[PDB]
């Protein structure tokens, strides 16, 4: 049943809760081997610099992860890296140093086809939160198969990420890798909602107060809890009110004057109380119930709470000694969450925005099952497929190419093919259009079909809509395409696909462009040629036009390491079907007709002079 | 299906530290009997003191002298009005002379006042915002316990202006000062209606008023209860520590009901009650449903999609016009209407014109989200449209008219004025080195200002006085001319421009002989 949910059985539960126990004593991380499993636990802190890191001069003690060794945490098409507490990547850091045995012990691991499980309690949970992804980018993402899928276990762990570093593990499917259990009134989950001004005085007394090491108060107690949960209330209303898409003015008024914490539960939650073992998938929902949960009904249970908030973050132990006599179910599938709810301590109000984030989820997932039926539908692929099987081949039979055709001529196909530009402009940008209010689900920019549909759609029509910029003039309003002009439907598209292709082999396409370049051993320094290629066409195949526009009109010397770029990246623009080799060499292609004007000399050591006459 | 959000948003207000801070300020300038500037947590809070002594109750006419103006308001003769002790007491205690150097350089500013204070700092939000460019600083205007300020026309000014949501009056359910202002007085901007149980916001001005008239019908009357915001403001805010579930008994298993049940809690009526059962109908009545403007706007794409095909007849339209030996270019060709392109090509003048007045109106009625006109999309759509039709647009017009205003004399569409002004929302300068005409002039108006210039050529023919001949030369001929001659030298206009039988080629030609004629 749990197990059914998270692929994760209780025995695996009790030795990560063992292995976390144990990590107390070590320093850093502790090692269990125990039949096809290894558990890395990890020590936690309860000093304040191991939850908002001194240097960190922001609000939340946050830092956006480096792009290079986090590729997948980030949005694709908007290109925004993820967020996560700096104190809690710095402690990864420094135990992923190789100056430890923690690398090679997960490569041993790995070449054993062992079950990884990285585990932990408290900030430990954090670190083991991040250690999974470290994990994923290093391993899972380049070999996916079952026998190197991870499990990451925690248990009163605080927040960790951002709402982009919960979205991009959903897209690349690994949030059902996480399970975080939360004992009801447990504080530190709660912790990283409030501003850091908000709990600094009182933080370093609330944390020793936790730190299972000699206790010897209620008033510090009481004055962290009410701060913590002051701050939790305004985040748990503006995010809800936000994600409905209500009163948006008013919000976006007022979120100028707020600083509210970024950190988002990620993975699945799973809420305990002396009954019930409730499991959460929905980051929202679970972010609701963070602050809902943890509500006094009456005085005396206010008078109670945050001595119980301390004390609770040490139920783990009682809570994986209970499991098996607790009632198991999962909210986001349940379709009465009242029960559930009330066994929580939700109030009716509570309830209402609870349900809001779960049927939030749910409008995302029609939204997404509206696209897919309106681009699976043959009215629809039969433009694209016009395009490709009618029109190029009769601008091609013109000897001119469609670029062109599209580019000057008014014939009756030329008009027809604007207006399926325009139409397939319109189903595209629909659905841009949702992805930027965060209206689909997090997985369907990693969608196989939507990429393979989407990149089809890049390579036929970018051309069109670039003839179209400059038949029309407008590169001579608002400047060159790849500047200004460029559909940001043609670049979520690009990403999706540079994402999709690149990601196996651990490879960013800007290094991929640059590392090009420098194999073309140009005649330029590194910085010159930096600045020769900024903002050119050659990064993306889909934008070869573009290019030839802003070279055609200008003597060869201006241009020289700009051309020898565009010629060096055709060759593989053609072999992946970026470019049309049947189109760009044509007698009236803009870009044969300029390329013969290029000097003798240019065109004789040409890597493409077998394809032009002069 | 829908969600009640009233409860909601007065939460997320509660919740701020805005709250609590403009009371204090306000608590503070109270004490002090001055107004308080001063920074907490980084946001700058100006609170104006709670005046006794003034005399409320009489409305006047925003000034239309001096240096205290509100350009961003309506002019339209239902004219604006506001309360004359306010305008006054304004304009005595130099709130804008003084305001204005302590709050350069300052990025957030919050204005607040509790009773005539709050009035005052709601006219001075106001003012700050209904400037020709908006302020260098983000302005919100929390006032509590504040009486109303101006009369209707005012108040929908405030909202066609977009900028009812900078305001939040909260307002105590037994505070008599705001629910007892003259007949004449209107609300304008968002009410907290705000008890001891919760608060709820009222965003709509006849939603204020009616729950204006429920709460009339309640009972106790003591002045005093004007004097209790601090206990109000510091009870809602410490209200999160505690679980508050519903009341009543029967919680009306629909999701849309039981918001609206807990709403009318949170005012701290019963839902069997009268009073509860006309605050339930008033909040159900605030809402007025539409389709989620976001799914709105992403679906719009495809409704600009398949209007496109008109826009493109209206290209392949110019081009032929182009090719055409008649050479007049397009204008002039619409503007005769002789052919069988002409009524084929205005048939798309049409749809598109209804398009965009579609669009336009949902934008003016909340169907599109509030940024809508923010979105770089709709900007260049609008103005490719606007750059190809409102030239045939204008042909229309001059060809139909009865000889009769003049296009630019009242008689443009609004859908342009409104596209003039999305056009706002992006960057210009990116002057370009132009290599040709551009592909369409730049100026959508030329036409209408060539069509007047040659009015005031011929009635220049007419003539007689020589030296009022170069009074219509030197003030309504010659700068036309020189301003044509940049647009050509600058390129900024298309090729139809300069067509041999065009208008303006007619045009340049007649005042070149004109003009050797007389020095
Ligand atoms: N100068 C100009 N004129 C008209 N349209 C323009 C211009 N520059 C760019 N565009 C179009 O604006 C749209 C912006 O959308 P998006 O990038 O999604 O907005 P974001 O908010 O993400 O920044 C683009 O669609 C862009 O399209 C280019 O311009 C041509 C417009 O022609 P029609 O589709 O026929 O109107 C397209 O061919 C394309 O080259």
């Amino acid at each position: 049943a749990f197990e059914a949910l998270t692929g994760i059985n209780g025995d695996l539960i009790t030795r990560s809760w063992s292995a976390s126990k144990q990590a107390y004593l070590t320093e850093r991380y502790h090692k269990e081997e125990a039949g096809a499993v290894v558990i890395f636990a990890f020590q936690p802190s309860f000093s304040e610099k191991d939850f908002f890191d001194p240097d960190n001069k922001s609000s939340f003690g946050e830092i956006k992860l480096n792009r290079v060794q986090f590729p997948c945490m980030r949005k694709i098409g908007k290109g925004d890296v993820a967020t996560v507490n700096e104190a809690f990547l710095k402690n990864l850091e420094a135990i992923i140093d190789p100056r430890t045995s923690f690398q090679a012990s997960v490569e041993m691991a790995v070449r054993s086809r062992k079950q990884i499980v990285f585990t932990g309690h408290s900030s430990g949970g954090a670190t083991a939160i991040l250690a999974t992804v470290w994990y994923l980018e290093k391993y899972f993402i380049r070999n996916p198969n079952v026998y190197l899928e991870p499990r990451c276990v925690t248990f009163g762990a605080p927040l960790v990420g951002d709402s982009i570093f919960s979205h991009a593990l959903g897209r690349e499917k690994w949030s059902r890798f996480f399970v975080n259990f939360v004992s009801r009134f447990d504080i530190v989950p709660r912790i990283m909602l409030a501003r850091k001004a908000s709990v600094e005085e009182t933080l370093p007394h609330v944390l020793a107060q936790l730190d299972p090491r000699k206790s010897s108060s209620e008033q510090r107690i009481t004055e962290f809890y009410t701060r913590v949960m002051r701050d939790t209330s305004t985040v748990a209303n503006q995010a809800v009110c936000e994600l409905t898409g209500s009163a948006e003015a008013f919000l976006e008024t007022l979120s100028s004057f707020l600083e509210l914490s970024p950190y988002r539960p990620a993975g699945t939650f799973v809420f305990s109380t002396e009954k019930r073992l409730v499991a959460v998938n929905n980051s929202d929902a679970i972010l609701q119930m963070l602050f809902y949960t943890s509500q006094a009904s009456d005085e005396q249970e206010w008078s109670l709470i945050p001595f119980r908030s301390i004390r609770d973050h040490h139920s783990y132990e009682e809570l994986v000694q209970s499991m098996g006599k607790k009632l198991f179910n999962h909210l986001d599938g349940e379709n009465s969450i009242e029960s559930t709810l009330n066994d929580l301590g939700v109030s009716t109000r509570g309830r209402q925005y609870v349900q809001a984030a779960l049927e939030e989820e749910k409008k995302r997932v029609e939204n997404q099952k509206k696209i897919i039926q309106v681009i699976e539908q043959e009215r629809f692929l039969k433009k694209l497929a016009w395009i490709e099987d009618e029109y190029k081949p009769k601008c091609q039979a013109h000897k001119n190419g469609y670029y062109d055709s599209f580019k000057v001529s008014n014939e009756e196909n030329d008009f027809k093919a604007n207006v399926k530009r325009a139409e397939l402009a319109g189903v595209f940008d629909e659905v841009l259009g949702l992805m930027k209010k965060c209206q689909l689900p997090d997985e369907f920019e990693g969608d196989i079909d939507w990429i393979k549909l989407a990149t089809r759609y890049r390579r036929l029509v970018e051309p069109l809509d670039i003839a179209n910029y400059h038949r029309h003039l407008k590169n001579e309003d608002t400047g060159p395409y790849m500047k200004r002009g460029r559909p940001t439907r043609y670049i979520y598209a690009q990403r999706g696909y540079e994402h999709y292709i690149l990601k196996p082999n651990g490879m960013i396409a800007e290094d991929v462009f640059w590392n090009k370049v420098n194999g073309l051993n140009l005649g330029l320094q590194l910085e010159e040629i930096q600045e020769t290629l900024k903002n050119s066409g050659s990064e993306c195949g889909s934008c070869f036009w573009a290019e030839v526009e802003e070279l055609k009109g200008k003597p060869y010397e201006e241009v020289e390491v700009r051309v020898k770029t565009l010629e060096g990246m055709l060759g593989e623009w053609i072999t992946d079907g970026e470019v049309d080799d049947k189109e760009i060499f044509l007698e009236g292609s803009t870009f044969r007709k300029w390329w013969i004007t290029l000097p003798k000399n240019h065109k004789s050591h040409s890597p493409l002079r077998d394809y032009m006459m002069d | 299906c829908r969600f009640e959000t009233s409860e909601l948003q007065a939460s997320v207000m509660i919740s701020t530290p805005l709250f609590t801070d403009s009371w204090s300020s306000c608590n503070t300038a109270n004490c002090n009997g001055s107004i308080k500037i001063h920074d907490i947590a980084g946001i700058t809070y100006v609170a104006i003191p709670a005046v006794s002594m003034i005399q409320l109750g009489n409305l006047v006419g925003l000034p239309v002298t001096g240096d205290v103006l509100f350009p961003g308001l309506s002019s339209d003769e239902p004219l604006p009005m506001v309360d004359a002790a306010i305008l006054k007491l304004f304009l005595q205690l130099k709130i804008k002379e003084g305001l204005e150097l302590e709050l350069l350089g300052k990025k957030l500013v919050v204005i607040t006042g509790h009773s005539t204070g709050g009035a005052l700092a709601a006219f001075t939000a106001l003012w700050l915002l209904s400037q020709s460019s908006p302020p260098s600083f983000r302005v919100f205007c929390i006032t509590f316990g504040s009486p109303l300020l101006g009369n209707q026309s005012l108040s929908t000014s405030i909202s066609r202006s977009r900028l009812a949501h900078n305001f939040c009056h909260v307002v105590s359910i037994h505070d008599l000062v705001p629910r007892s202002s003259n007949e004449q007085f209107w609300p304008f901007g968002t009410y907290l209606f705000c008890s001891d149980k919760g608060g709820v916001c009222l965003d709509n001005a006849g939603s204020v008023r009616l729950m204006f008239n429920i709460l009339n019908t309640t009972a106790t009357q003591n002045t005093e209860e004007h004097q209790r915001y601090g206990h109000y403001v510091f009870t809602l805010s410490h209200m999160f520590l505690k679980s508050r579930s519903f009341l009543g008994g029967s919680i009306p298993d629909n999701s849309y009901q039981a918001g609206v049940a807990l709403a009318v809690e949170a005012l701290g009526f019963s839902n069997d009650d009268t009073s509860g059962v006309l605050v339930k109908e008033c909040i159900e009545t605030a809402t007025r449903i539409v389709r989620a403007p976001i799914l709105r706007s992403a679906e719009l794409a495809n409704e600009l999609a398949s209007v496109l095909p008109a826009r493109l007849e209206i290209q392949w339209y110019k081009d032929r016009c182009d090719a055409s030996e008649e050479q007049l270019g397009y204008y002039d060709f619409f503007k005769r209407y002789s052919l069988k392109r002409d009524f084929k090509v205005n048939m798309s003048r049409i749809r598109l014109a209804k398009f965009w007045d579609t669009v336009i109106k949902m934008v003016e009625t909340n169907e599109l989200p509030f940024d809508f006109h923010l979105g770089k999309k709709w900007i260049y759509a609008s103005q490719f449209y606007q750059l190809l039709a409102e030239p045939l647009d204008i042909a229309n017009f001059y060809k139909n008219r009865d000889i009769g205003g003049h296009y630019l004399e009242g008689n443009r569409p609004k859908r342009y004025e409104v596209i003039d002004k999305w056009q706002k929302g992006v960057k210009v300068p990116e002057e370009c080195v132009r290599s040709r005409y551009a592909s369409t002039t730049q100026d959508t108006c030329f036409w209408a200002k060539l069509e007047q210039a040659k009015e005031w050529l011929d009635e220049a023919r007419k003539e007689s006085s020589d030296p009022q001949r170069r009074s219509l030369l030197r003030e309504k001929i010659v700068p036309f001319e020189s301003y044509a001659n940049t647009l050509v030298t600058k390129k900024e206009v298309s090729l139809d421009v300069k067509a041999k039988n065009s208008s303006y080629s007619v045009w340049e030609a007649n005042l070149k002989e004109f003009k050797c004629k007389m020095g």
